[PDB]
């Protein structure tokens, strides 16, 4: 249960998503960029933490923040 | 639900373990067009088959990793399931049917904030109340 | 003239006032 | 064809059949310990546990230990020590009973658990085997120092020295 | 000497809770203690 | 307001909420006494009961006996005593059972009863309880003949004197 | 002599082994003999 | 000179190994 929050700064460069191990990310249709895309986070209780989002963004202090919270067992990535 | 074939695997010792049967278990299944071998998640390689292919595995991650690699198979008609142990079986990856990195229409906007990251408020307006200084409902 | 045998049992009986004044307080401070 | 099966034939599970855990013998002597044994009350389940621990648990302490010098007094030292290894680990099993089995046990004491090595799972059974295993470990004790303690009067009657 | 002994008053005192505090009451308060750290907030 | 109170809030009940039986420490400590744990088979209420009891009842005679005088004989004085108060105790037990669970308990131990302060009400649970009770008095009562017939070998090596 | 020794090396293993082949082990074994030959073939 | 003390343990390991081959004898004979 992290909370993966995206900022206005996106340009739709997708690569966000492309680097997230666990699918939380996905591309909704937005109107502030030439690309018309925007990240969003619908699926943060399966986010692992590891901030490989953002080293994919490339925006100057990137758009997308994995702000590490409450840690549950399927955040921790745990199989047993 | 799901159904298909499981690959041919000697078995491992990375598999599911006491998790997969008491919180929750997940389910790749993918349709391959050979018979070739791809390199299983939990270590060691197995041969896809070469109808509906299953494969359980104890966390999404790996599905997604071994999704990943399906990709440079040329397969990429996979999808994601998450048993619970109760057994029903949801359908999560693709979660519309079409891959996260196309863009549908009647996607939402979530978790979005309408400001720079530079202007979320300091710790101390946010002081002993509920919300967080990224949640923060101005701006 | 080190203290007698009976000044060692009345520290322990009176330090029993403390002992339990402490669990007053710990548990006041919901543990 | 090879003998390494994937476990119980899900090459998804995460074991392998080897003739360590999935042989004929290694099963059959397993699945007969007491721990294992089909038809046992949890109470004869520790208590056959118990009184294999507290007999040889009492030997490392009268021959290796402080009052080894000695010989009545190594064998209190070697009996306390299986008293109070086995007090201590039945506290533990105690306190392991409640505070797993709270309603749903997080592990491999759910209810759909579905688990071979450990089928106590329930709190009407753990508390039998504990019992047994505090009964059983203290008999186990004092029998290995009953034994010893008269070693000189059994050392005659298993060398005929007593006619 | 070749004991433990005590001129102080009541010398008989550390020959019973020296074992007390350190090794016969910690594993009663460590299980206490562990009641308390791993019950069900229901 | 009042720290007083009516007992579980019915004002008719013949009791009232008093800081020694409605307290958080008092009930933490009485409902965790073995007559009252959540989770204990009536065997380990038994056995728990048991042993607390036969440790201290040789107490008293191995003292303030008979056979103080002595040390090798006041220690069978006490232990005897410790076997024979269990036994007529246990005797108690299984007649107490025996009479009192004989179709409709008459009085706290009726199907309706519901009575929190002895929840035994079965004899299938009395008499694991009378077994515990037994085995437990009876290693309590050993074990604590056990280290006071060692009392010399026991305070050496709690003095040091064994190296 | 008066009781039984061994002049031969590990003199001390017939004295448990005597008793282990033939009056310790036998009724674990007569036991574990017993439970093969009355199994139900289910 | 009769054998050493340490040859009669040496012939009990020994033994050791038919005593298990019997095991993988009599039991492929379907016991
Ligand atoms: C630090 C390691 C250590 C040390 C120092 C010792 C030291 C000792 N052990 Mg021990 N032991 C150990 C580890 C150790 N053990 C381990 C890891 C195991 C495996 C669980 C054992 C299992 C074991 C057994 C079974 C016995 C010992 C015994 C002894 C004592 C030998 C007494 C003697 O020589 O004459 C005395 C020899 C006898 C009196 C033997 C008489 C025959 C007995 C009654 C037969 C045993 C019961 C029989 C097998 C019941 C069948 C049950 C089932 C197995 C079929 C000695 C003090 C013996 C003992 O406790 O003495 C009372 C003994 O019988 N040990
Ligand atoms: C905090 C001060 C303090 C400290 C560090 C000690 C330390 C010690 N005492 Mg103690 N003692 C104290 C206060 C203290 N005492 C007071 C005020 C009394 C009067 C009742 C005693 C009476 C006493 C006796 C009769 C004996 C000792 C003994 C000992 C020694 C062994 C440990 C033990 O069994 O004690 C047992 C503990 C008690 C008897 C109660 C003391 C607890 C005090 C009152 C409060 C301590 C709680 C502390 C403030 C909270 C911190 C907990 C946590 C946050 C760390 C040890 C050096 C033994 C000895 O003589 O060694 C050879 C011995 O048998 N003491
Ligand atoms: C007429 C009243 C009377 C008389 C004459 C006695 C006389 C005696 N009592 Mg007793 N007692 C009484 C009433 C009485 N008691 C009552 C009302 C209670 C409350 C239930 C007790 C509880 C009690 C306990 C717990 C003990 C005694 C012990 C003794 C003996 C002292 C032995 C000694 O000095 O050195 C010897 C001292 C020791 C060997 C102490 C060693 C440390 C022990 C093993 C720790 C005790 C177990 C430990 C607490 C386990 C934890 C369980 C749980 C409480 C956490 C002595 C014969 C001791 C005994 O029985 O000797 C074996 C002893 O431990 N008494
Ligand atoms: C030969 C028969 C026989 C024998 C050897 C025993 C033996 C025993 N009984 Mg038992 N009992 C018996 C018959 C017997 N009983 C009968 C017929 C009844 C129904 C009334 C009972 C009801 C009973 C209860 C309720 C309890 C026992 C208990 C016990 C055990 C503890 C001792 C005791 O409390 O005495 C109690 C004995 C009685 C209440 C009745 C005894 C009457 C029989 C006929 C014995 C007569 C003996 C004879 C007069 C004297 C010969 C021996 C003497 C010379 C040494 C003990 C091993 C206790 C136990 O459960 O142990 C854990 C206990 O709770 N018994
Ligand atoms: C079949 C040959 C044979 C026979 C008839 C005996 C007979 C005897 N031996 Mg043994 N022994 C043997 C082989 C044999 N031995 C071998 C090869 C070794 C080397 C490990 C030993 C080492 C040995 C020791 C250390 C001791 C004996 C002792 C004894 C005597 C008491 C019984 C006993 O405890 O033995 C115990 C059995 C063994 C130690 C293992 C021997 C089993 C052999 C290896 C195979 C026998 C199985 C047989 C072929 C299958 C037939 C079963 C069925 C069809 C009838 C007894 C006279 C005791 C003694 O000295 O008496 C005073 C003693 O303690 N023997
Ligand atoms: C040279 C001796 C010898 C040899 C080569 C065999 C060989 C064989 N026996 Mg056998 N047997 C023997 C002696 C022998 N036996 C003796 C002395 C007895 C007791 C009189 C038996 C009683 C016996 C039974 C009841 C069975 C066999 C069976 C068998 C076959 C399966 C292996 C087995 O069960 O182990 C042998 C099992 C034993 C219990 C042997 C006991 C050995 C000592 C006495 C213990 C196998 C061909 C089994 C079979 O299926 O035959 C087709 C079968 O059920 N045997
Ligand atoms: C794995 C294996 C092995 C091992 C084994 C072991 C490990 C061992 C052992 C063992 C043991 C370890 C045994 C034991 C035992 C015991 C016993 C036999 C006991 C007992 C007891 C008793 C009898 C008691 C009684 C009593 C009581 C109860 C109370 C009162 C008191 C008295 C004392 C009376 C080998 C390799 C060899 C081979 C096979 C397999
Ligand atoms: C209320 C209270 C109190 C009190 C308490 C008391 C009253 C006490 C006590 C106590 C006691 C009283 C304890 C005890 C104990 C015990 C034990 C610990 C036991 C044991 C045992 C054993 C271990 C046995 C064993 C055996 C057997 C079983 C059989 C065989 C033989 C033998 C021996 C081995 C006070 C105020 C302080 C505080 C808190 C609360
Ligand atoms: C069945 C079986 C068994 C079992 C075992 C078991 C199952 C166990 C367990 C157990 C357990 C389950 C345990 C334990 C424990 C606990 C502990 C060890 C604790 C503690 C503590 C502490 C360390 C604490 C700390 C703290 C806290 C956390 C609070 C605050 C403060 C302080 C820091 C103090 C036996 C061997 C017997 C027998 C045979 C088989
Ligand atoms: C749980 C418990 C318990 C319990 C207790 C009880 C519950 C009891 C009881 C009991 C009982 C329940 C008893 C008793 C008794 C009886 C008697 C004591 C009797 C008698 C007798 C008589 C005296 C008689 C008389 C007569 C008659 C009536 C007939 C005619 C003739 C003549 C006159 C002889 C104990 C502490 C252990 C442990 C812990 C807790
Ligand atoms: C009665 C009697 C007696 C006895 C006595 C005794 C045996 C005792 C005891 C006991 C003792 C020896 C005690 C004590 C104590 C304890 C204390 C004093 C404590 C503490 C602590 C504290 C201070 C706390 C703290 C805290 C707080 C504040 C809150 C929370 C956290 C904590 C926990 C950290 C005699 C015979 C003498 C006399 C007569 C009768
Ligand atoms: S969050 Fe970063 S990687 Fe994702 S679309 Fe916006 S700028 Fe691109
Ligand atoms: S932290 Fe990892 S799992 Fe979470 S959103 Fe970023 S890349 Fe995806």
């Amino acid at each position: 249960s992290h909370t993966v929050k995206i900022y206005d700064t996106c340009i739709g460069c997708t690569q966000c998503v492309r680097a997230c191990p666990t699918d939380v990310l996905e591309m909704v249709p937005w109107d502030g960029c030439r690309a018309g895309q925007i990240a969003s986070s619908p699926r943060t209780e399966d986010c692992v933490g590891c901030k490989r989002c953002e080293t994919a963004c490339p925006t100057d202090f990137l758009s997308i923040r994995v702000y590490l919270g409450a840690e549950t067992t399927r955040s921790m990535g745990l199989a047993y | 639900t799901l159904s298909g074939q499981t690959p041919i695997f000697g078995g491992s010792t990375g598999g599911l373990l006491k998790k997969a049967e008491v919180e929750e278990k997940y389910a790749i299944t993918w349709t391959s067009p050979k018979e070739q071998v791809f390199e299983m998640p939990t270590g060691g390689a197995a041969i896809m088959r070469q109808g509906q292919n299953l494969l359980y595995l104890a966390r999404k991650e790996q599905c997604i990793a071994l999704g990943g690699q399906l990709r440079k198979f040329k397969i990429t008609d996979y999808k994601i399931y998450r048993i619970y142990p109760n057994g029903e079986t949801v359908y999560i990856h693709p979660a519309d049917g079409v891959f996260p990195e196309k863009v549908n229409q009647g996607r939402e906007k979530v978790r979005y904030n309408d400001r720079r990251i530079g202007q979320n408020p300091s710790p101390s307006k946010v002081k002993f109340s509920g919300i967080a200084t990224y949640d923060a409902p101005n701006s | 003239m080190s203290i007698s045998d009976t000044q060692v049992y009345i520290a322990l009986v009176v330090a029993l006032v403390p002992g339990f004044l402490a669990w007053r307080l710990a548990t006041e401070l919901y543990k | 064809n090879d003998i390494i099966k994937p476990f119980k034939g899900d090459p998804c599970l995460g074991n392998l059949s080897t003739p360590i855990n999935d042989s004929p013998l290694a099963k059959a002597f397993i699945n007969n310990l007491p721990a294992y044994r089909k038809g046992l009350t949890p109470f004869m389940r520790g208590l056959e546990i118990g009184m294999a621990h507290g007999y040889f648990l009492v030997g490392p302490e009268v021959v290796i230990g402080p009052l080894r010098e000695s010989a009545h007094g190594a064998n209190l030292s070697g009996l306390i020590t299986a008293i109070y290894i086995a007090v201590s680990a039945c506290l533990g099993i105690s306190i392991f009973a409640i505070t797993t089995f709270q309603g749903n046990p997080k592990g491999s004491y759910s209810s759909y658990s579905k688990d071979s090595l450990r089928p106590l799972r329930t709190r009407e059974e753990w508390s039998q085997l504990n019992g047994g295993i505090f009964l059983g470990a203290m008999g186990g004790a004092i029998f290995a120092y009953l034994l010893l303690e008269n070693f000189d009067a059994l050392d005659a009657i298993l060398r005929g020295a007593v006619n | 000497m070749t004991q433990l002994t005590g001129d102080y008053a009541a010398s008989w005192l550390p020959w019973i809770m020296i074992p007390l505090v350190f090794y016969i009451l910690p594993f009663p308060v460590f299980a206490i203690l562990f009641l308390w750290i791993q019950k069900e907030a229901s």
